[PDB]
């Protein structure tokens, strides 16, 4: 019955300023007031204000010094700025509206989401190392941002190994990390690949004895 | 602003149980305005319950709601799989809007002791400077688990990260990675390396190591 589209630019570095934009396909987009809330990853939503066609907005105190709302009636557009962002920021920020406009400001159609990550670093595709044990096989990726790597193993004869297991990314020193593992029961080794916005890379990972 | 403290923070049922789950409010919510969202991993909150106790369209009356004032609470009456997620509550008596820390409702089954394995660092690796120790333990229950890394038995500290998966919908079961992270100097300085295992189905500690070198 309604749909929000959102987009906005991704990585962000300390300080510089985070700023999101969604569209309305939909109902009307009159009187409505459309909110903007976020969720740290492991933490809780948070809401962060509202606006509606006419201008009035309503802010959560926490952020208030340093955000604004506005809308684009000419477009049925809706949008937020949050300066001076420092890591904290980094979260996924979702749009939604009420279900009618006179109301309890609950929400029954939301966005997408989009994650921004706020770090010092700078984009870069993961370095990967084998890990074999000292049957279990495993692979490293290492340094890369922003987070979203993908992980696919494959047989020396060409066809796809299942056995597979993958663990979230831990974040250290404004990058990221991340192990996935292969349980096996000639071929003289395994294939390691991943995927990632800035590059995708692959590694042969050896068969022990 | 109204603070909301939900509770179990971690809920153990069986499929067909029934489920309870609290929000309460440290003031007391106008007219009932309170809500509750289900959230699956990956995806945006779904709207179940608005104004304390009625129910959104399309949702199935095994999910009910009840509570006034500053204590709330939700009823899924028979756990059914697609029921097990994380579920929040809202208030909208007053600004600014708040929501609690949310309650995750996951699968009971029987405890189930992991398997270990413990990595070295590769000589790539080992040639860049820094070097990564990596233990792994897996397909265990419930989630608790201690993992504690040993250097020539000088417990260390401070200097490791974990990472949990998702409860596992074949088997229902975790699984846990573990990385001791040192740099080459510090690696090469020392000789026994080993991780120490503590978990409910286990009677006493695991532990599984390996020496420089040898391997
Ligand atoms: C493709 O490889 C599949 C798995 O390979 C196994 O082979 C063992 C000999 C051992 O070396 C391990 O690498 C693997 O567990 C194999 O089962 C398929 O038959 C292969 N070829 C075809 C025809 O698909």
């Amino acid at each position: 019955e309604v749909q929000l589209q959102q987009w906005g630019a991704g990585l962000l570095k300390p300080s510089e300023t985070l700023s999101l934009t969604c569209a309305v396909y939909g109902g009307s987009f009159s009187d409505y007031y459309w909110s903007w809330i976020r969720q740290p990853p492991g933490k809780g939503l948070e809401w962060i204000g509202e606006i509606n066609h006419s201008g009035s907005t309503n802010y959560n105190p926490s952020l208030k010094s340093r955000v604004t709302i506005s809308v684009d009636t000419s477009k049925n557009q809706f949008s937020l700025k949050l300066s001076s962002v420092t890591a904290a920021d980094t979260a996924v920020y979702y749009c939604a509206r009420p279900p009618h406009d006179t109301s309890g400001h609950y929400w029954n159609y939301w966005g997408q989401g989009t994650l921004v990550t706020v770090s010092s670093g700078s984009a870069s595709a993961p370095t990967l190392f084998p890990l074999v044990s000292c049957v279990a096989v495993g692979c490293l990726a290492q340094d890369f941002l922003p987070d979203s790597i993908t992980f696919s193993w494959k047989y020396k004869n060409n066809s796809d190994i299942s056995s597979t297991r993958g663990f979230p990314s831990v974040l250290r020193g404004g990058k990221y990390a991340a192990t996935s593992q292969v349980l096996l029961p000639t071929d003289e080794h395994v294939v390691c690949k991943v995927q990632h916005p800035n590059g995708n890379k692959e590694k042969n990972v050896p068969l022990p004895v | 602003e109204i603070v909301l403290t939900q509770s179990p923070a971690t809920l153990s049922l069986s499929p067909g149980e029934r489920a309870t789950l609290s929000c309460g409010a440290s003031q007391s919510v106008s007219s009932n305005y309170l809500a509750w969202y289900q959230q699956k991993p990956g995806q945006a909150p779904r709207l179940l319950i608005y104004d304390a106790s009625s129910r959104a369209t399309g949702i199935p009356d095994r999910f009910s709601g009840s509570g006034s004032g500053t204590d709330f609470t939700l009823t899924i009456s028979r756990l059914e799989p697609e029921d097990f997620a994380v579920y929040y509550c809202q208030q909208y008596g007053s600004s600014p809007l708040t929501f609690g820390g949310g309650t995750k409702v996951e699968i009971k089954r029987t405890v189930a002791a992991p398997s270990v394995f413990i990595f070295p660092p590769s000589d790539e690796q080992l040639k860049s400077g820094t070097a990564s120790v990596v233990c792994l333990l897996n397909n265990f229950y419930p989630r608790e688990a201690k993992v504690q890394w040993k250097v020539d038995n000088a417990l260390q500290s401070g200097n490791s990260q974990e990472s949990v998966t998702e409860q596992d919908s074949k088997d229902s079961t975790y699984s846990l990675s573990s990385t001791l992270t040192l740099s080459k100097a510090d690696y090469e300085k020392h000789k026994v390396y080993a991780c120490e295992v503590t978990h409910q189905g286990l009677s006493s500690p695991v532990t599984k190591s390996f020496n420089r070198g040898e391997c």
